[PDB]
DNA sequence: AAAAGGCCTGCAGGCAAGTGCACAAACAATACTTAAATA
DNA sequence: TATTTAAGTATTGTTTGTGCACTTGCCTGCAGGCCTTTT
């Protein structure tokens, strides 16, 4: 079963264990950084892009239909497959406020508000909120409700929240502040969410004040804005190339010794404790053997010869990108 | 004769709602690896912790002729305003993070009153 | 810049044109104002019936209040948002203190920030002193009239019961004062046998000499929700009617809520008065003056109607003259909306009935069915025949009614979130146009492709695994290709001219597609310095 | 082989009274701490047995079965239970 | 009557002799005979969904003969109405009515209408301005107003 | 053929390889009251 | 003599920590069952 109640507990068996597989990441390529955004932008914007552009002007025609429910006191909420930046950036900016400024006769200030980014805090948001209106912050909010009440429905501004799913609007100090400023008829309310959990942050307290509208648009966005918050490329093949060139000379020929028994059998252990000692009784490299400590600390912080003692070491490390590092320190 | 036999103590639930409980008591007192035999003494001691999806695979088997739509949702997070089940954390919870459980916090004696509005056999899946 | 930036801030009508773009512009104009005066007129009745819950709750609170012991009031189905208002009574000082679950963090908080609103309180009416309970026993002899603290508990539910357990006992001392009296208020909103367990036996046989009970939930008897339903068919009376599918979407929608259903019964009442404005172009004909703006294409519509072909059907079993037959045939009232408030002012009044739901009641009248519904009470058993109404089915009812049945007002308000998304993610065909046009129409997209290969997968996923099998459904010969049509960037063809480009391209497109997998909750990693397995979290159907 | 049988909603009192009078100690339970810088952490954070109802709190016997066995005498009618 | 008969033990060349007597080419029979295997379970009677399912299709493929001449659409119904041995007009108007709405969101039955997506773009998107099923077809109200004058 | 003497082999005695996951505390640095320079 | 905010006490928050829980590998411990004798 694949679908309904049966598919869950289908495609949830007891796996055994010589079923399993081990393959990890070391047969899979290797990229950089810098030719992974290359491509990345390039695809965002030639792979789909007619039909990604026929979709998005079908959505603009819900322009004035959005409007009118943000007339009526009824939140917006947009959700769907993708990111929806680039659909409220030119809807609550380039349609919106352009319509409500001159319905009511400079126009109307929009407070974006950045979801994805985890140092939202709640007193810097409500800090401008009151310099453009103008726990005590839930006690403010309190207190203009009921002002706001006998004063005329007037939209003077705009809440564009944006990803209404990430790690700082997801807490239940920050939700409950927006909550209550949404019940004001004269603050519209847009944000849009991502998580397919979204209805269970609020409940029946929240929904009555929130008073949200849900709008699928899967414009199918790859996202390219909120993905550079995380790290998307994550033991480092660049960068134990800078810590070899600072060394000194002696330096680089005791890890060349050390990948060159290591990569000869890997089915080889590794290098033993008094195994690296003989390595120096024919190549003049280190001093004695009370001298050993002194190396052994150095590299162990650089992330680069794990030890294993069943001393026999070993790099959880591969040969598919320990063979170009050879040529690099040659 | 009345002022004495006894100390005289001291002195309207959704359907959703109610139904989210009885599948939220399975999850938190019963075993996941043998639930493809039922619907394809262990409450005596403290409830386990179950996920978001394990929940809602329960209660839409024993849910009378329903997908998962924000009405289900809804019913879930008032259950847990009135501390009815339980989670790993307290204050400043997240209910979008993945690593957060959920658990029952009812009694036994409360969800048997429970199950027994909506004429649901609760007792048969312990038995 | 803005794009790199964390947050930055940035400082004639919308109804469109009907009639298959054939309208008039005058006919869109009077469209908006039309709409004002039914959004205006039920919005003057709602916020009467809100001020008028806030009216009695605060009389009925007042009433139990005043009239050695605690004064314990337990509001069942309160959401702490009614605004206690004490009296002003001469030689005594009434101060409401309103306690907050996030204020109380533990007990020395909870009597600092009491003590200072006491001391705000009883100094603005007519020295600094400490924020205790010192200040309790000296209120008599810095001020000299009688003190009367009234406890507001805020969130009973939200609050942790260790620390309310000792604010009881730390305030039980202050009964030796003969001039002290404290009065606390809690706002339960689950039921009053949750809130027992979690107490002591010294706390529960104390706030038991004097405990009253006082119910005012959002529907406390389906009162209040009488008089909502009731203003919006005022409004319509003789102009629009409700269907028997409205009805029951209702009674579906506010019997899973509980503590806020008021609020939405308005927003379903509202959503659907805006799209009769918005779609249905026979709008303009309900005001008796705009009536003789007909045309050809107006005649078109309202002949495709399903009550108006069973009347001339049987006219022949047995445009001059259609368009006086439709302009004669809606002057009558209509008798669906004031028989309903008949018989709702009769069991109340007569039969002091008041545990009656008018949603309840009004689905019944429209499919016929009201003697179902009056015989549960076994008291109307005499008045059976009195209350008999069958209701007319009128022509061209629909043009002019409220009915939900094409799934608008369902994916609105209460729509499928779960269900939406794995839908538009596997079958990607019915959102997307079937119209670099070569890749389009061979290669699926990689948020689609993904998608496929997650459902049809156990519970443990591996990555090493995945991508081979998202590399396998990419054809070679068209990735290739397609890359190399951009000859102004000079970086794109060193890339494709190594033998690895294929594998390079494919593995940034799965990285980019896992992360967004990650962020909507469909995918769920392990450990943190590990990233090797995936799970899965999301399953369609359920 | 007669003894008024209470009923659940009357035991609790009687828990409760048990648990005062240093009888019934919660399971993996500090107490009192040491100085006062681990009071102040204990005190902020809520423990497990706070948020279980009663009925499902884990606890502790302060006095084993073998030690009630001496210090109640032969004329008592719960003595026969306490061999086990 | 054929329609009253519940569970019918129908073969596989019924349903191909049946579309056969409608002019069908093998490309939409097809089509016809593969939803009834998927949907032998979950029915009441077996002849309402194939019945329901031949008729509607007719009208898509025919469509060019039915806005020439009005009669095709009366001669159409007729024929069917003496195949399942019944006689009442209403029971064939309301087969086709419940056929059609559990198919109204497949894959076979998009591009049935486009060789012979601006209504489906309205339901996903959550407009407002959407095709609501009320009111009847404005293709359908031309043909009964031509078939009470002949 | 069948109950009465010996003994064959299915079910599962038993625990340790290892991942799992609730526990507690100082952790990082939140928001807030405090004292002092200023016009 | 009182607005100016620096810096202060009091206090928040999430971080990794480790005590302790749990699964399921393995023959081998053991006992229902087969064989033999006999009217």
């Amino acid at each position: 079963f694949l679908d309904t109640f049966e598919g869950y507990f289908d495609q949830r068996k007891i796996v055994r264990t010589n079923a399993k597989s081990r393959h990890t990441m070391s047969m899979a390529p290797d990229v950089t950084r810098e030719e992974f955004s290359l491509v990345s932008n390039f695809f965002n914007e030639n792979f789909q892009k007619r039909p990604r552009q026929k979709l998005f002007e079908i959505q603009k025609k819900m322009f004035p239909q959005y409007w009118f429910e943000l007339t009526q006191g009824f939140s917006l909420l947009f959700y769907g497959v993708g990111s929806k930046r680039n659909f409220l950036e030119e809807f609550a900016i380039d349609y919106l406020s352009p319509k409500i400024a001159y319905s009511q006769l400079n126009s109307i200030p929009c407070l974006i508000l950045n979801g994805y980014n985890p140092s939202c805090n709640y007193r810097d948001v409500f800090k401008e909120i009151t310099d453009l209106l103008v726990n005590h912050v839930i006690l403010q909010i309190q207190k203009m409700i009921d002002f706001y009440k006998n004063q005329p429905l007037d939209i003077k501004l705009i809440l564009v929240v944006h990803n209404l799913d990430g790690p700082s609007i997801r807490k239940n100090t920050f939700q409950t502040m927006l909550s209550f400023l949404s019940v004001i008829r004269q603050i519209a309310i847009v944000a849009s969410t991502d998580h397919i959990y979204a209805p269970l942050l609020w409940d029946n307290m929240k929904a009555q004040n929130y008073n949200f509208v849900f709008h699928d648009i899967s414009n199918f966005e790859p996202s390219t804005v909120e993905s550079t918050f995380q790290d998307v490329m994550k033991s480092g093949a660049e960068g134990a190339k800078y810590v070899l060139q600072s060394l000194t000379v002696n330096s680089k020929k005791m890890y060349k010794l050390l990948i060159e028994t290591q990569m000869q059998n890997m089915q080889r252990t590794g290098v033993e404790l008094k195994l690296f000692n003989h390595l120096c009784a024919a190549d003049f490299i280190a001093s004695n053997e009370i001298a050993l400590r002194s190396m052994l600390r150095e590299f162990i912080e650089h992330k680069m010869a794990n030890i294993t003692k069943n001393e026999i070491i070993w790099v959880p490390y591969t040969y598919a990108e320990l063979e170009k590092l050879l040529k690099t320190v040659l | 004769i009345k002022l004495f036999l006894s100390t005289d103590d001291n002195l309207d639930l959704s359907i959703i709602s109610k139904y989210l409980l009885i599948a939220s008591y399975i999850c938190s007192y019963l075993e996941p690896r043998y639930d493809a035999s039922i619907f394809s003494n262990p409450r005596y001691l403290q409830p386990s912790l179950f996920a978001i999806e394990r929940l809602l695979a329960i209660f839409q088997a024993i849910f009378p002729i329903m997908k998962a739509n924000i009405e289900v949702f809804q019913n879930l997070s008032e259950l847990h305003t009135l501390k009815l089940i339980a989670t790993t954390m307290n204050k400043n919870i997240d209910y979008l993070s993945p690593k957060v459980r959920w658990k029952v916090n009812v009694p036994w004696e409360i969800i048997k009153e429970i199950s027994e509005s909506v004429h649901f056999n609760i007792s048969d899946y312990f038995s | 810049a803005d794009a790199q930036r964390s947050h930055y801030t940035v400082y004639h009508i919308p109804f469109v044109k009907l009639l298959s773009g054939k309208e008039s512009e005058v006919n869109v104009e009077k469209r908006w104002e039309l709409y004002h005066q039914l959004h205006s007129h039920f919005h003057d009745q709602v916020d009467h019936i809100i001020d008028n819950i806030e009216a009695d709750l605060k009389a009925e609170i007042s009433d139990l209040l005043y009239s050695r012991c605690f004064n314990t009031i337990f509001l069942l189905g309160s959401d702490s948002t009614t605004k206690i208002e004490l009296k002003d009574e001469s030689s005594r000082y009434n101060v409401l203190i309103e306690l907050t679950p996030k204020e109380s963090p533990n007990v020395r908080m909870m009597l600092r920030r009491s003590m200072y609103k006491l001391y705000s309180a009883a100094d603005a009416e007519e020295n600094d002193v400490s924020y205790d309970l010192s200040l309790v026993e000296n209120f008599k002899r810095l001020f000299g009239k009688d003190l009367a603290m009234v406890f507001n508990f805020k969130d009973v539910d939200s609050i942790n019961f260790n620390t309310l357990d000792n604010f009881i006992i730390l305030l039980k001392s202050a009964f030796k004062y003969d001039h002290v009296k404290i009065s606390l208020i809690f706002n339960i909103n689950t039921n009053l046998s949750n809130i027992e367990k979690n107490l002591r036996q010294s706390t529960i046989r104390l706030l038991k000499r004097n405990y009253h009970k006082l119910d005012v939930s959002s529907n406390k008897g389906f009162k209040y929700g009488n008089q909502i339903f009731q203003s919006f068919l005022d409004t319509v009376d003789g102009k629009l009617n409700l269907s028997d599918r409205f009805v029951e979407f209702i009674l579906s929608k506010m019997a899973n809520n509980t503590n806020h259903n008021l609020q939405l019964l308005t927003k379903m009442l509202d959503y659907s008065l805006m799209s009769y404005f918005f779609q249905n172009a026979f709008s303009v004909f309900i005001d008796p003056v705009n009536v003789d703006f007909l045309n050809d294409d107006y005649l078109k519509i309202l002949s495709r109607c399903p009550t108006f072909m069973f009347f001339v059907e049987g006219l022949i079993k047995q445009n001059r003259g259609l368009e006086e037959f439709f302009v004669e045939f809606l002057v009558r009232e209509n008798p669906i909306n004031g028989h309903a408030k008949f018989v709702a002012r009769f069991l109340e009044e007569e039969l002091n009935i008041t545990n009656f739901n008018l949603i309840e009641l009004y689905h019944n009248l429209l499919i016929g069915k009201l003697d179902s519904y009056l015989d549960r009470w076994s008291a109307c058993k005499e008045y059976k025949d009195r209350l008999h109404f069958e209701p007319i089915d009128t022509i061209f009812q629909e043009l002019f009614t409220l009915d939900n049945r094409s799934g608008l007002l369902t994916q609105s308000i209460f729509p499928s979130y779960k269900s939406n998304i794995e839908d538009n993610l596997l079958s990607w065909e019915q959102v997307l146009p079937s119209l670099s046009g070569d890749l389009d129409k061979i290669m699926a997209p990689v948020l689609g492709q993904l998608f496929k290969l997650y459902r049809e997968a156990n519970m443990t996923i591996n990555i090493y695994d995945f991508y081979i099998a998202f590399r396998e459904t990419l054809p070679k010969e068209e990735i290739l290709n397609f890359i190399r049509k951009d000859p102004s960037n000079t970086k794109l063809l060193e890339l494709a001219e190594t033998p690895d480009a294929f594998d390079k391209v494919a593995l940034i497109l799965f990285m980019q597609a896992i992360f967004a997998f990650e962020n909507m909750g469909l995918i769920k990693f392990q450990s943190t310095k590990s990233y090797d397995l995936v799970e899965k979290c999301v399953w369609r159907g359920i | 082989r007669t003894i008024k049988l209470w009923l659940k909603k009357d035991v609790k009192n009687v828990w409760e009274n048990l648990v005062q009078l240093d009888f019934f100690t919660e399971k993996s339970a500090v107490g009192l701490r040491d100085n006062a810088t681990a009071a102040f952490y204990a005190s902020n954070y809520q423990f497990q047995g706070t948020m279980i109802p009663f009925d499902l709190r884990s606890y502790q016997m302060q006095i084993i079965l073998q030690e009630l066995r001496r210090i109640i005498p032969k004329s008592n009618m719960y003595y026969s239970w306490t061999q086990l | 009557s054929l329609l009253v008969k519940k569970y019918c033990k129908m073969t596989t060349e019924e349903i191909i002799r049946l579309c056969n007597d409608f002019e069908l080419p093998r490309e939409v029979a097809y089509k016809i005979v593969d939803e009834y295997n998927i949907n032998a379970s979950r029915l009441v009677c077996p002849w309402q969904l194939v019945c329901g399912l031949v008729l509607n299709c007719t009208f898509i493929v025919f469509n060019e003969r039915r806005r020439k001449d009005p009669r095709i659409d009366h001669f159409i119904v007729s024929k069917m109405c003496s195949l399942m041995l019944t006689s009442k007009v209403d029971d064939v108007i309301e087969c086709v009515k419940l056929v059609k709405e559990l198919i109204i969101g497949e894959k076979w039955f998009r591009d049935l209408q486009i060789r012979y997506y601006d209504e489906i773009i309205f339901r996903k998107l959550g407009s407002m301005l959407q095709t609501t099923n009320i009111l009847v077809t404005d293709d359908q109200y031309n043909i009964w107003k031509k078939r009470i004058e002949m």
